[PDB]
DNA sequence: CGTCTGCCCGCTATGAGCGTTGCATTTATCAGGGTTCTGGTCCACAGTAT
DNA sequence: ATACTGTGGACCAGAACCCTGATAAATGCAACGCTCATAGCGGGCAGACG
């Protein structure tokens, strides 16, 4: 292949490969797969792609784009990079440079939740006006495809349309504005919009590249925070004051939508598992909620730096 | 690159990049039958080796090649005579690969322009050019164009040999008459007993020996 | 195929050429004072070559036709027109400010719905212009075009983008006016000028003709093709049933809709195709007298040619009689003027009389230029009825 | 005539004459193994003469026909057992006409 | 004006290009097993009541 | 001070995706037939010398 497009600012590599067949008139997905990759066994994935390296070979002459920049700038890897830990981050980085697709998901065990959900093609109708008036092109953006938030950190809700990524495995699809215009207002929650705005600057932060704590650092950080905060039992939780603060900060409907409904009655709760000794990595949502409810005036990067340094 | 950089800076006013090769030379040999037009060529070209092998490179320079026209007047059989003759000059096979029935004349004429540059041919002589006229494959204007586009592609010089009835084939327009006499035209005649006012010496020399 | 050149951007002084990389990476425009001297060429003739053997002095003479070029009045005009219509076809295809990307999105509809008038955007405009060249056979249309287009780098590579700009391309028609073998010629030239393989990708998967015509105009925009040249357009007369008009319209859509400039070269016989239905340039052989005084072009041409002799007993200077017989036999057509000189010298070497006279010119013309006689006779007659068949002069 | 366009179109609800009507019914039979659901049917249907040839017309009326479902559950084999059983009771050759050609269901 | 000289003319054989066909290959479907993964479960220990 | 409530922690078994094998169904390519232009011979029929 002779003319592989450079990725736009804040774009997933899926959109770049999709445009690399619109720019040259390739219609059948098998021909595009045989040209770009050389195999017909590859699977299209939005977020955390594999088979990288052949993409870096096409962009070789433009010296800037290498495998590290593609991994850390045009994927969803920085959301999972710090929370997993130093042990598996390097293995996942090594694995994404070769032909192991599902092994990367297995190594990033937080993403290894077996079957996923909400694979419909999302978009934000307000950002597309800026995309068309600035570039002349429309493309998938990393803000839209957060793992569990169907919200835009600057405008609000996302307009879904019912086409699934897994509907056609080998097809790369590119957004078209004539098909796109199906905007209708929906219900909006300001608390989740604020959460999305809080969680957005993590993506474009260089600190997440080289800084990641471990499990015992996490539990020491949590126990020191609880002891200094003062709403604790004898080396244990009050189980009421922290939950009351969480309910004050966020409504029950928001947690029900986020699939993290609080369960006071049962002994097995995600918050309780967070407090107790860590045994497995947790998602970004739980850490973000804990940080926001317990540290109401500190940014994400500085909070992670405080958790990791000590 | 240095020339381009200097002409963009402003030091050098002019620069000339790579150019294209000119049209191949061509010759026309016309003479009556029985005059010795095949024997002369086969004795002249016998002093040249056919296939020379170069050690520093990896090319087998085929110095010359000889084919002949087809009795149909067909234009697609003088594209297969090329492959058939070149498979005998060398030990390779090309009529099996490039001689399919899917390819047209316009595609075979471009496939034979690559194996004529992989092996650097020096000549391509076509014998008995008389057999072109009155062909059911196409009109006269569909062969007077095939010759022009064949001269303008292959790159190797071409030599054409035919009887004096082939003058009317190539004397139909200036575009083909200019190319036919590309490097002169040779017309052959039988020996004359009396040259000017004295007996010929060539006739006596030929008869005595 | 061709060597790629890393682009360095210049500063054009024209307001319209503000920030278009495709026309700042191009070599600068030249004035007419040096444009008539950037094309001149000649053969060396070291002064010690007159004392060499006869075989070497015979093999040296034969390279005169291939190395001698003299710029004339019309070449400057043709060069200026080509330069303007190359640099003016990029202003509507700016790659930075989202203008080339509006053209590549429209082209996917055309290859997808199989129609060349399908649009998604409406503010994507194209400016291309067009040209057509007509002249008699042997007048020098192609050798004076390969020389003009030899100052441009063809393939250029940009590192800020990832685009390989192909400045120009050249093809020619099929021997019949076929439709499927012009698209394949375009693909063959394109992947012989780059090294890729598009003939296996497109055109070998059994596509219909409209799909091929749609794919041909998209890969010509992926690489910003500045100029397209189709040689020997007179082959179009022998087309299939009604196929002559189809490509004549297609070469109009690309200039008007897609935006790629198109140039056509042909003989006077190809005027009938356009008459039934583009700017026109007409080229004619040199006339000895047009003002009532001797033409300066003919004097300059002959005077510069006469200084290329390897004969030992060469004449001091060209006399009037030799010039008159040279014009009488050749009548001004470019190919005969040089070939007659070459053959005269080649015979003067072997015959033993290392001079050039009028009689030798006449004898060589009579012996070695038999097939070209009727056309030059018709030109010398100057009768329209005789020229009505061949001789390639437009009435 | 209604059935020709169903072949051409491929949709089995089309019609050309509205006056054409169907007057057929349906039956279902279920019983445990060993009850005699096959031999009793054979004995009942042995009264009728199957193929009857008409002289004023040129048709050959087929009173009844019996096939069985394929073990594999295939959809292309139930449509081939029909042709096999039809040309076994007529002596014709319809499987080569219809089954051999590349046809969708 | 009719048979021979021109004329007509239906017919016949040939080749290059385009449209169609049968076989082998790829692709898809389904059952079985399995092997680690993780998700909830019970046991022993620290701190509190008589 | 010592016996009971709560809790931290170590932990097995249901289970989900991957690998293997056998059979059925959807394409792609090499081969074959249809169609159109071009050239010509010989016989049968409109106007000739007799
Ligand atoms: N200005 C010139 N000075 C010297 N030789 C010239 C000049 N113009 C043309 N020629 C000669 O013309 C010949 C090239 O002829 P072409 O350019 O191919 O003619 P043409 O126009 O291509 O003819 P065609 O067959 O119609 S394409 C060479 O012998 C050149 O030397
Ligand atoms: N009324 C009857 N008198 C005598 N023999 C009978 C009678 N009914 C059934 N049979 C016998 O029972 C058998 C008939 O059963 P089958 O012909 O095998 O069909 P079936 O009972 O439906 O079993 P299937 O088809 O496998 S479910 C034969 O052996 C008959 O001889
Ligand atoms: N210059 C010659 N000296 C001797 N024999 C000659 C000469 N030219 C021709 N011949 C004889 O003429 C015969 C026929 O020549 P040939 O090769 O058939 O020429 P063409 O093919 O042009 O007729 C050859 O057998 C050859 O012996
Ligand atoms: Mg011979
Ligand atoms: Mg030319
Ligand atoms: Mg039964
Ligand atoms: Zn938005």
């Amino acid at each position: 292949m002779r003319n592989f497009p450079v990725p736009y600012s804040n774009e997933l590599i899926y959109s770049t490969i999709a445009r690399a067949g619109v720019y040259q008139g390739i219609v059948s997905p098998k021909q595009l797969l045989d040209e770009v990759y050389g195999n017909r066994k590859v699977v299209a994935t939005l977020g955390l792609p594999s088979h990288l390296g052949v993409i870096a070979r096409h962009l070789h002459q433009t010296g800037r784009y290498a495998v590290q920049q593609l991994i850390y700038e045009h994927t969803l890897f920085p959301l999972y990079a710090p929370f997993v830990g130093k042990e598996r981050r390097d293995e996942a980085i090594r694995l994404m440079e070769y032909q192991a697709q599902g092994a990367v998901h297995l190594m990033l065990g937080v993403a290894a939740s077996r079957v996923k959900s909400d694979n419909r093609f999302r978009y934000c109708p307000d950002c597309v006006a800026l995309q068309l008036n600035r570039y002349g092109e429309a493309f998938w953006q990393r803000d839209w495809y957060l793992p569990a938030l169907p919200y835009c950190p600057k405008h609000g809700a996302l307009v879904f349309f019912d086409r699934a990524v897994d509907d056609h495995r080998h097809q790369f699809w590119a957004l078209g504005h004539t098909e796109l215009l199906s905007d209708y207002p929906k219900d909006s929650l300001s608390q989740l919009t604020a959460l999305a705005a809080y969680i957005a600057p993590l993506l474009d932060a260089p600190r997440a590249q080289e800084l990641s704590p471990s499990l015992e650092q996490w539990t020491l950080f949590y126990q020191r925070l609880a002891q200094d905060l003062g709403l604790t039992k004898s080396k244990h939780i009050r189980h009421d004051l922290v939950a009351e603060r969480v309910r004050q900060t966020f409504s029950d409907e928001a947690l029900e939508k986020l699939d993290l409904k609080l369960a006071e009655n049962k002994d097995t709760c995600w918050l309780k598992s967070i407090f107790r000794k860590h045994r497995k990595a947790f998602s970004y949502l739980q850490h973000s909620i804990v940080w926001q409810a317990l540290l109401p005036k500190l940014t994400v990067i500085e909070a992670l730096q405080q958790a990791s340094a000590l | 690159q240095n020339g381009y950089e200097r002409v963009q800076t402003g030091e050098l006013e002019t620069f000339r990049f790579e150019e294209a090769r000119s049209t191949a030379q061509s010759l026309l040999l016309i003479g009556c039958s029985g005059s010795g037009k095949t024997t002369s060529l086969h004795r002249i070209l016998a002093t040249y080796p056919q296939v020379i092998y170069h050690r520093e490179l990896n090319v087998e320079q085929v110095v010359y090649l000889k084919i002949d026209c087809s009795h149909n007047g067909s234009l697609k059989e003088i594209c297969l005579n090329f492959f058939r003759a070149l498979d005998r000059a060398l030990g390779s096979n090309y009529e099996r690969r490039y001689g399919l029935k899917r390819h047209g004349i316009e595609t075979m004429l471009a496939l034979m322009s690559q194996i004529a540059n992989a092996h650097a041919l020096g000549l391509l002589v076509i014998d008995e050019i008389q057999h072109l006229s009155r062909s059911r494959s196409g009109g006269s204007q569909e062969m007077l164009n095939f010759f022009v586009t064949m001269v303008n592609i292959i790159g190797v010089p071409v030599m054409l040999i035919g009887t004096p009835k082939a003058r009317e084939i190539f004397e139909a327009d200036l575009r083909s008459a200019r190319r036919g006499a590309g490097f002169g035209a040779i017309f052959w005649d039988p020996i004359q007993q009396t040259q000017r006012g004295k007996p010929n010496q060539e006739w006596i020399a030929f008869t005595d020996n | 195929g061709a060597t790629r050149i890393q682009a360095v951007y210049r500063d054009t002084g024209v307001e319209a050429y503000r920030d278009n990389p495709f026309i700042e990476a191009l070599p600068p425009l030249q004035e007419s004072v040096n444009s008539a001297a950037s094309l001149k060429s000649s053969l060396q003739l070291t002064s010690s070559d007159l004392q060499k053997s006869r075989v070497i002095r015979a093999h040296t003479i034969c390279r005169i036709p291939d190395d001698y070029f003299q710029p004339l009045g019309t070449h400057l005009l043709l060069s200026e027109r080509i330069s303007v219509m190359i640099r003016g076809g990029y202003v509507g295809r700016n790659p930075k400010t989202g203008d080339l990307q509006k053209h590549l999105q429209n082209g996917y509809e055309r290859v997808q719905t199989g129609e060349l008038e399908t649009f998604r955007f409406e503010e994507a405009r194209s400016t291309a212009q067009s040209l057509l060249l007509i002249g008699c056979s042997g007048s020098g249309k192609t050798t004076s075009l390969h020389r003009i287009l030899a100052t441009y780098p063809q393939v250029i590579y940009h590192r800020e983008l990832n685009v390989e700009q192909v400045v120009y391309l050249k093809i020619d028609c099929s021997h019949n006016g076929s439709l499927k073998e012009i698209c394949l010629n375009f693909f063959r030239a394109l992947d012989r000028a780059l090294g890729s393989n598009y003939e296996r990708r497109y055109g070998l998967k059994r596509h219909g003709i409209e799909t091929m015509l749609a794919l041909m105009s998209q890969i010509a925009n992926a690489h910003a093709l500045g100029l397209l040249v189709i040689d020997e357009i007179q082959h179009l007369s022998r087309s299939r049933s009604g196929g002559s008009q189809e490509m004549l319209n297609f070469f109009v859509t690309m200039v008007n809709i897609i935006g790629v400039p198109v140039m056509l070269i042909g003989t006077p016989k190809a005027r009938e195709i356009f008459e039934a239905d583009f700017g026109a340039i007409f080229w004619d052989p040199i006339q000895q007298t047009q003002r009532g005084k001797p033409n300066q072009e003919w004097i300059a041409f002959t005077d510069n040619l006469w200084q290329l002799q390897l004969l030992q007993r060469k004449d001091a200077l060209l006399s009037d009689e030799v010039r008159d017989v040279w014009y009488e036999l050749s009548q001004g057509v470019m190919d005969i003027v040089v070939k007659l000189f070459v053959l005269a010298q080649l015979r003067a070497l072997a015959l033993g009389n290392e001079r050039i006279t009028a009689g030798l010119l006449r004898q060589v013309y009579q012996d070695e230029l038999k097939p070209v006689h009727p056309m030059l006779e018709a030109l010398r007659s100057g009768i329209p009825e005789r020229i009505a068949r061949y001789s390639d002069l437009v009435v």
